[PDB]
């Protein structure tokens, strides 16, 4: 519950290991945010501060804006169940997108624009873009919009149906 | 966005077919697209259309306070942006490469042709002076825009009419149209443009009026500015492949043949248009 | 489904429909936005007139999370820099023969997301600017018999005229900005306090006195409202006044309605609907008593 | 600005971080570079100066006096820069432009100099080319041409008194300097790299600058007066990050690149200032090299 | 043309390299509008699920101040209304309006920077619009007609005009501008001056119930695909 | 401009006041505040929930209550994605702009944007860089906009006041403060809090000069010096150092003060900054 | 006659044409709502052909909207490490070639297309989201079916939509009425100054590109003329002739 503004010095860096929020300076160790301070206390015990970016491996939330016959383009969204304040734009490769037959595999069957893909970031991208990978049971498409524009539900992994036109679509369905 | 160009068949035949002396259009190399001038209903409204080349063209005069170039002075003005309704190549509030060069243009042949009378435009020396703004309106694009616009431009200020003015204890009245007919702007000699272009790898071969698609072929081209009496106001052949200095001469003389031609049509179509007004 | 934050920022549409339907399950829950607001219920005004020391007026206007600051600074206009001008006898007028009236909007980089200095820039600054030009000629708010300056030696004439440089600065927008910023155009011209001025003959320019100060004789008090369509597309709409940025985005459709009540009978000065067909004459009708009711607690607040 | 890899910027920053500071040139922190520089290079300007630096980049200054219709001070003067390839509204354009002119404005003695009477005073305009691309940080060479060029300025000697509409001799060689043998203000851009103090940095020294001051200083050792300092965003703060070998570094690790993360260390900035206004020091180095420039 | 004449006049394909075009003029005012069918979207405008609609408005002389921006708003968010926007997702739809022609207010000296909105002049936008998008094939949910009332109040009695001269405009009490789809909805309703809401609602009857340009809209739109049609037989 | 509503096509002229008494003019405003005293800072932060950081700052003119001179809205823009035609930084990019409100504009229509907006966006983006961490969020960017929405003296007045530069060193130390206040509202990692500060060399009369903090032209008869300071007092450091005045190099004692001063100017502003902030958390 | 229908003016049922074997086929100008009502997009006539149940609105216009299976006259902007960027359209969203869609292409023998190369190609792939592919081969055959770059001296000549379609569909002269290319090949007799026909081949895209080869320059401007100024003119099958004698004598 301990307050700390910004340059606030928390400690040597022989007693805390720097965390989130907190930066070293001649062998000391200072909040680098104005927010409350947390000590892991897992050796060192880590020290950070509380007043975001998406991040390798993080499970991301995000929404398909283009796609092409090689990759989707997504802005993510949320990650790791944070809402982003700012947004960054994901691709999705081809590649990416299943676990297997990546080859059979094709962006139009798996994503169209204005769905929400549930995705995990494989890679920090060059230029603008995040590469993010949707193949795994957990990932992929969690709210489908029909053509119709009516919203679909998951008939199967494969498909979403639509509750009012009744029509089914290709996409790539999240398991849970 | 970028300029789309033709197709390398396109510019193929294109450059083929003018060496054979022969147009897409049926047209001779010295010759022009039909020409058609209309006056609108509004004093200074004139519409060029060049086959499909349309230019409709305003002119206005507002009294303004004189300040800047024309502290003093009394000042013409020309403005020409290009809308997408020339072309999707074209975005509002973006000059382009064509838009600079087609404004450039008309300015030094209206100013350097001396055919406006400054002088008589301010009211009152660095208080108030009439502004003659004409406003170049390119409906459609299909090649010769600098040609179709001078001949607009002109046409809209030889139609023009100022409101009429008076110092009267030297206070300065300005009339509108209701308390007064409007005057009409004096206007010495009328200048056209001219824009032959030229094909060959040489610069051998010249065109007198190019479509759209054989603007995107030329490997050169030069703007004349002349009076009907052969004073030339300007000359513009900015780069491109190089041509014998002879062709360039011939392209003068020629020139000079059709803006004789563009005077008598604008003097016929403004007689015209005069007795609609006053039957 | 998603936590009520993941979902407000992924599908905000059917989140938002959510709130504003409420659910069927439930009989408590009554139709309410994200913000919790009513649908019938607009942000409560506050106004802070005086506040820019500089200006001749201003005010500083908080409607919710918007936040217009609007400054009037008079200058003074010599008629022989006028063209066009005459003597009156005591055309389109001298408020607009003169541009006598300079509204100009700014919607103040990083106000807002979609006002971040990387992102392209939009006409709606412009055309809150002429929204503003037009109804602030056509309400005949500021008369020109205010504005001008006499000689009267002791043959009268009008040596200048006051220009009102009305400028307004959107320092947080949070949707619905012509009712803010209009709000703060009344509230600083009311509060406007222009320096006396007269000829002098002897430096034969315009002088003000450093204390005596006349105020603009401001008629009427014209208020705008604002409300915005929301689609469940039985087709079910949803008026919402004041749209939030955010119901802005989803609410294609969206009507104005500039009225004056000083007379005791509602008078409407300007209609702007668009966007959408869900406003037919019925619902127009209605939201003239809609804006009336707006007009007297608007009333309220800009004393 | 400036681009260069992290490796490489460690090594620059090692090296001029040693107590005796390695420059990559072998020069000494004191010393400048060689001055090449020419007067009344434009004929028909008051004042004109070229200036050209070993590291290959010139700049030329004209200087142009307008009899304009007004001890009486104002300032009249205005300055222009013009760099090549710039939309004429840049950060570094506007920012040099206002620092020269805070330079000469800052005493404003230089204003009264071009008071022809109380009715009339010279307009000044001062016209900056950097005729080389902006290779590196311009403001040095400008600063030196400026200082070149206003002291060949000439100024018509007036044949008319002050209240009448002055009129002046027309002859160059009669019309006497203005600065003729204060000072018009020179400035240098002085860096600092760990304790030490360097002067003339080079654009790869310069980008590896923990603090870097833009200080004007004029003289009438010499009788120095300091007339401004202004804090040049070190370029070190927009290079890349260093990659040690096999997050927050808990160390300064040797060798490996990182930006200056905070301020300039309030003892420094009294040193960078102290080592410009010793008296014998680089000001004197910079004004008997820039003297000794035929006029 | 002029202000005279009861019976809008217009043509499509007035300029031919135009995906559609339309020169339409009524009541003195006339408009000539280029419309692209869906075309590249400038990244800045690609929304993911529907095409842009860009209108754009160039006024007869002087640059298009903060006036035509107001203009441009209010068809781009009417017509983004009609037109079947959905079916070309990332695509652009320019919709270009050029002014010819204004009735000229002969008590008025020519002032090109004006900024106050001038409905005058949007019932001959629209329509020309309206038209342009029909010339261009556009897919569209509806057609739309625009319509200009000035409530001029003379002596004791209100007089309605309709389709009014900008002289008209200026002078009434108040105007109206009413554009009803062609299922009869209500799509603009931009209006100024001091009006009670009977007034408006008499307007409303005024510009809804009577030239019968949903008519005109249509009889034009079949000569021109009657004519370019003769071929089917 | 097409993207503004132009004024009258006349140069308006501002208000020009009679001046009939030279008596009534009377007396030279004088400092009263303490050498060693800022004037009363009022900060508030999260003023425009919008943007991801946001503060306002404003001053008494004279150390007058209700009195209001300088007002600066701040609006930190969270680190967000760079724009796509120059996609990548290893650094976070700072990005500062700084625009007098119209109502605060030299001109009310103006042909060019001040000289002096350009400027001070140079020196905060200098102070504000310097206590930013650009390493933490590499491939981002981060906006810092602040809108001068009064200065301390009326710009056109300000030109008959000596010279505008003593203002914007005013107006950079009000930038300096209420940034940091917005980067410390965005959560935006900061090595430490700068605060600008700012204090001046005046002779108010013929004995000798004093060292004065937060100055205010009008209050003294000349200027001989002044600086301003965005300076880190948990790290002794200064971010961005801004000096002018004719000061002799025999005189670098005064400098040297002067800059402490100033520094100490920095320190008092400091402590309104961490209390606005310590009370918004 | 075909009723004319504006947009948004829904098509009656009784107008509607029903079959229980087939669904509706909607064509172009159509638009289809799960009530089951259908309703006009577009301005124009409404065309229902019982033999196939299908049923469109039958109009006349220039953008070309790429359709799968449609033959389009693309031109190359730009090679990718892959593919050959075609633009169908004048601004239309460039299509996507791929480098091994010709016959008997392999990354060895496949054709050097150029910048501007004129490509005459089937739209392997459109939809309302992705930009359209374009293929030369028959994929089921490999076969080029009269599809690739289009090499032979020739130019391209751009034509209303509607107008293209009446020259691709088989009966052209005797049902779209289009016989200005039997007139200027002679295959029209008693039309005069005949010169025994030009020689020339065309191929014409969807997209109203039409482009038309030969040795003669003169034949291409001619025949190029012919079909611009007879769609254009919306000219009747006599005054195409009327058209042909005309341009056949200023060809001399």
């Amino acid at each position: 519950p301990t307050l700390a503004l910004p340059g606030q010095l928390l400690g040597p860096i022989s007693k805390y290991q720097p965390g989130p929020g907190t930066h070293v300076h001649e062998s000391n160790l200072y909040s680098s945010l104005l927010g409350t301070v947390h000590v892991t206390q897992p050796e060192l015990p880590t020290i950070s501060v509380s007043a975001i970016l998406p991040e390798v491996g993080n499970i991301v939330l995000c929404r398909v804006i283009r796609i092409t016959p090689r990759q989707a383009v997504v802005t993510i969204l949320v990650c790791g169940d944070t809402v982003l304040d700012a947004e960054w734009q994901g691709l999705i490769r081809v590649q990416d997108i299943r676990a297997t037959e990546k080859d059979r595999v094709k962006v139009y069957e798996s994503f169209r624009p204005g769905d929400i893909v549930r995705a995990e970031v494989i890679s920090l991208g060059d230029q603008a873009n995040y590469y993010l990978s949707t193949a795994r049971n957990e990932l992929g498409v969690i709210l489908a919009t029909s053509e119709a524009g009516n919203t679909m539900y998951p008939v199967s992994w494969r498909e979403y149906r639509d509750p009012i036109t009744g029509l089914t679509e290709l996409r790539k369905v999240a398991k849970p | 966005p970028r300029e789309v160009e033709p197709s390398l068949s396109e510019r193929q035949f294109v450059l083929q077919a003018l060496q054979e002396g022969l147009r897409l259009d049926g047209r001779q190399l010295d010759q022009y697209r039909p020409l058609s001038l209309t006056f609108g209903d509004q004093y200074g409204v004139a519409d060029v259309t060049f086959g499909k080349t349309r230019v409709l063209a305003k002119a206005s005069a507002e009294v303004t306070v004189p300040y800047a170039d024309r502290p003093l002075d009394g000042i013409f003005t020309i403005a020409t942006e290009l809308s997408p309704m020339t072309s999707p190549t074209f975005e509002v509030n973006r000059p382009t490469e064509t838009e600079v060069l087609l404004s450039r243009l008309l300015e030094k042949t209206i100013r350097r042709s001396g055919a406006l009378d400054t002088e008589s435009l301010c009211l009152v020396a660095g208080q108030k002076c009439w502004s003659i703004r004409v406003d170049v309106h390119v409906m459609s694009h299909d090649g010769n825009l600098v040609d179709a616009a001078c001949i607009a431009v002109v046409a809209a200020l030889r139609h023009f009419r100022k409101p009429d003015t008076s110092i009267e204890s030297g206070v300065l009245t300005i009339y509108t149209p209701a308390e007064r007919e409007p005057v009409p702007l004096s206007w010495l000699h009328t200048p056209f443009c001219v824009t032959w272009s030229f094909f060959g790898d040489e610069g051998e071969i010249a065109v007198l009026d190019a479509t759209w698609l054989e603007e995107q072929v030329r490997v050169g081209s030069c703007t004349i500015s002349m009076n009907k009496h052969g004073e030339i106001c300007q000359i513009a052949k900015l780069g491109g492949t190089p041509v014998e200095a002879v062709s360039l001469l011939q392209c003068t003389s020629i020139a000079l043949t059709k803006v004789k031609e563009f005077s008598d049509l604008v003097d016929k179509k403004l007689a015209e248009d005069f007795k609609r007004r006053n039957p | 489904t998603f936590p009520r934050g993941i979902f407000a920022k992924l599908s905000p549409h059917p989140y938002l429909l959510r709130t504003l339907c409420p659910d069927p399950s439930n009989s408590s829950s009554t139709p309410q936005r994200t913000n919790g607001r009513r649908p019938n219920e607009a942000r409560p005004f506050r106004v802070n007139l005086g506040s820019l020391s500089h200006a001749h007026g201003s005010a500083l206007v908080r409607a919710g999370d918007t936040t217009v600051l609007c400054g009037v600074r008079g200058e003074v206009l010599p008629v022989e820099r006028i063209p066009l001008f005459r003597q009156p006898d005591v055309g389109r007028g001298e408020l607009k023969e003169y541009d006598l009236l300079v509204p100009n909007i700014e919607l103040a980089t990083g106000s807002a997301p979609q006002f971040l200095p990387g992102v392209p820039p939009t006409a709606l600054a412009q055309t809150l600017s002429t929204r503003v030009y037009s109804l602030l000629h056509s309400t005949r708010l500021v008369s020109a018999e205010e504005l001008r300056i006499w000689y009267r030696p002791v043959q009268d004439r009008v040596v200048a005229y006051w220009v009102l440089y009305i400028d307004l600065v959107f320092l947080s927008f949070d949707g619905n900005p012509f009712d803010v910023a209009w709000a703060a155009v009344v509230a600083a011209l009311r509060d406007t306090k222009l320096p006396v001025a007269r000829w002098d003959p002897d430096r034969e320019m315009v002088v003000c006195s450093k204390t005596e100060t006349m105020k603009l004789t401001i008629k009427g008090l014209p208020i705008a409202c604002s409300a915005a369509v929301f689609l469940e597309k039985k087709n079910r709409h949803w008026i919402l006044l004041d749209p939030d940025r955010l119901e802005e985005s989803l609410c294609k459709e969206v009507i104005t309605m500039v009225v004056d009540f000083s007379d005791g009978e509602t008078r409407i000065r300007a209609i702007e609907k668009q966007g959408g067909t869900v406003f037919g004459r019925e619902l127009i009708r209605s939201f003239a008593l809609v804006a009336e009711d707006r007009w007297k607690v608007v009333k309220e607040v800009m004393k | 600005h400036v681009l260069l890899s992290p490796a490489e910027l460690a090594y620059l920053h090692a090296s001029l971080s040693l107590t005796p500071p390695i420059r990559p040139d072998g020069r000494s922190p004191t010393q400048f570079r060689p001055l090449i520089a020419e007067t009344g290079i434009l004929p028909g300007a008051n004042g004109s100066a070229r200036v050209c630096f070993a590291d290959g980049t010139e700049a030329i200054v004209g200087v142009k006096a307008e009899v304009e219709k007004t001890t009486g001070e104002a300032s009249w003067v205005e300055i222009t820069v013009e760099i090549p390839g710039v939309r004429d509204d840049d950060s570094g354009m506007v920012f040099l432009a206002q620092l020269l002119g805070e330079a000469l404005l800052a005493d404003g003695e230089f204003v009264k100099k071009l008071w022809i009477n109380r009715r009339y005073h010279w307009k000044l305009y001062i016209d900056i080319l950097l005729i080389s691309p902006p290779l590196s940080y311009p403001l040095p060479l400008l600063s030196l041409t400026t200082h070149l060029a206003l002291l060949s300025t000439r100024l018509p000697r007036l044949k008319s008194e002050g209240d009448e509409d002055p009129y002046f001799d027309d002859d160059w060689a009669v019309a006497p300097y203005l600065f003729p043998r204060t000072r018009p203000p020179i400035t240098l851009l002085v860096m600092a790299v760990g304790n030490n103090i360097l002067f003339d940095p080079s654009k790869e020294e310069l980008a590896v600058a923990d603090v870097a001051l833009a200080v004007s200083v004029t003289a009438t050792g010499r009788k120095l007066r300091l007339l401004s300092i202004r804090t040049i965003d070190p370029p070190s703060r927009l290079t890349p990050p260093g990659v040690p070998n096999s997050s927050e570094p808990i160390e300064p690790i040797e060798g490996v690149w990182r930006a200056p993360r905070g301020g300039a260390k309030r003892l420094v900035l009294g040193a960078l200032v102290q080592k410009v206004l010793e008296k014998g020091g680089v000001v004197d180095e910079v004004l008997d090299a820039l003297e000794g420039v035929e006029l | 043309t002029t202000t005279a004449t009861t019976a809008p006049e217009a043509a499509l394909g007035v300029l031919p390299r135009a995906d559609g075009s339309a020169r339409y003029s009524h009541a003195g005012y006339t408009v000539t509008a280029s419309v692209n069918g869906p075309i590249e979207a400038q990244r800045r405008d690609e929304h993911p699920y529907e095409a842009h609609v860009d209108v754009i408005v160039r006024p007869a002389a002087g640059v298009g101040g903060t006036r035509e921006r107001h203009l441009e708003s209010i068809l781009q968010s009417s017509f983004a209304q009609i037109i079947l926007v959905k079916s070309f997702p990332r695509s652009l739809i320019q919709i270009v309006l050029q002014v010819e022609e204004s009735p000229e207010n002969e008590y008025v000296n020519t002032k090109l920077v004006q900024a106050s909105l001038n409905f005058a002049v949007m019932p001959a936008l629209f329509q020309t619009a309206m038209l342009a998008l029909l010339s261009a094939g556009v897919p569209m949910r509806a057609t739309a007609t625009a319509t200009a009332i000035a409530l001029a109040s003379e002596n004791g009695a209100t007089k309605t005009l309709i389709d009014p001269s900008p002289r008209q405009v200026e002078l009434a009490q108040s105007v109206h501008v009413f554009a009803f789809t062609s299922q009869d909805e209500l799509l603009l309703a931009e209006s100024e001056g001091d009006f009670t809401i009977k007034e408006w609602d008499a307007a409303y009857e005024t510009a809804k119930n009577i030239p019968d340009l949903r008519h005109f809209i249509r009889s034009t739109m079949e000569a021109k695909v009657a004519t370019d049609l003769h071929w089917k037989s | 401009d097409r993207r503004r509503i132009n004024g009258p096509a006349g140069a308006t002229i501002p208000p020009v006041y009679e001046d009939s008494g030279i008596s009534e003019v009377k007396a030279l405003k004088i400092r009263s505040r303490p050498s060693n005293i800022i004037r009363k800072i009022y900060l508030k932060t999260g003023v425009t929930p919008s943007a991801s950081g946001s503060a306002y700052l404003e001053l008494e003119t004279s150390a007058n209550s209700g009195v209001s001179g300088l007002k600066l809205s701040c609006t930190v823009h969270g680190p967000r994605s760079l724009p796509r035609s120059s996609p990548f930084s290893p650094h976070m990019v700072v990005s500062t702009h700084v625009k007098y409100a119209p109502f605060a504009t030299k001109q009310r229509r103006g042909y060019l944007r001040d000289p002096t907006e350009r400027d001070l966006g140079i020196h905060l983006e200098a102070a504000l860089r310097g206590a930013i961490i650009a390493d933490r969020w590499p491939k981002s960017g981060v906006d810092i906009i602040i809108s001068i929405i009064e200065g301390d003296q009326d710009r056109e007045a300000s030109k008959t006041q000596g010279d505008e530069v003593w203002d914007m060193m005013n107006t950079l130390s009000g930038c300096i403060t209420v940034a940091s206040a917005a980067l410390a509202d965005a959560g935006i990692d900061c090595v430490d809090t700068v605060a600008g500060g700012v204090a001046a060399l005046v002779q108010d009369s013929d004995g000798s000069p004093e060292i004065v903090v937060d100055p205010i032209p009008s209050e003294h008869r000349k200027i001989l010096a002044a600086c301003c300071v965005a300076y880190l007092p948990m790290r002794d450091e200064v971010t961005n150092l801004w000096f002018r005045g004719d000061l002799p190099a025999s005189d670098m004692d005064l400098y040297t003060e002067l800059v402490e001063k100033g520094i100490q100017a920095s320190r008092s502003a400091n402590r309104v900054l961490v209390d606005c902030l310590t009370e918004t958390v | 006659t075909r009723p004319f229908v504006l947009p948004g003016e829904t098509i009656d049922p009784s107008l509607v044409p029903t079959h229980p074997k087939h669904p509706l086929r909607l064509g172009p100008g159509l638009r289809h709502v799960p009530p089951s009502d259908i309703i006009p997009t577009v301005a124009g006539q409404l065309i229902t052909n019982l033999n196939k149940n299908s049923m469109w609105v039958e109009y006349n216009s220039q953008r070309y909207v790429p359709t799968q299976n449609d033959l389009v006259l693309a031109q190359v902007l730009r090679s990718t490490q892959d593919s050959y960027l075609c633009l169908i359209t004048p601004h239309t969203p460039p299509a996507t070639l791929p480098h091994l869609a010709f016959e008997s292409a392999t990354k060895k023998t496949r054709p050097q297309l150029q910048p501007g190369q004129l490509v005459y190609a089937r739209v392997s792939l459109a939809n309302r989201h992705m930009d359209p592919e374009l293929e030369c081969v028959n994929p089921s055959t490999g076969k080029a079916d009269g599809l690739g770059p289009i090499t032979g001296p020739g130019c391209v000549f751009e034509v209303s939509l509607g107008f293209a379609r009446r020259l691709l569909m088989a009966k052209s002269r005797e049902e779209g009425k289009v016989g200005v290319l039997e007139m200027l090949a002679g295959e029209d007799p008693s039309i005069g100054e005949a010169g025994a026909g030009l020689a020339f081949e065309t191929a014409v895209g969807r997209n109203g590109r039409v482009w038309v080869g030969s040795e003669d320059v003169k034949t291409v401007i001619i025949v190029g003329r012919a079909l611009q100024e007879t769609d254009r003119g919306n000219l009747t099958i006599e005054g195409q002739r009327k058209l042909v004698r005309r341009l056949l004598r200023e060809m001399r």
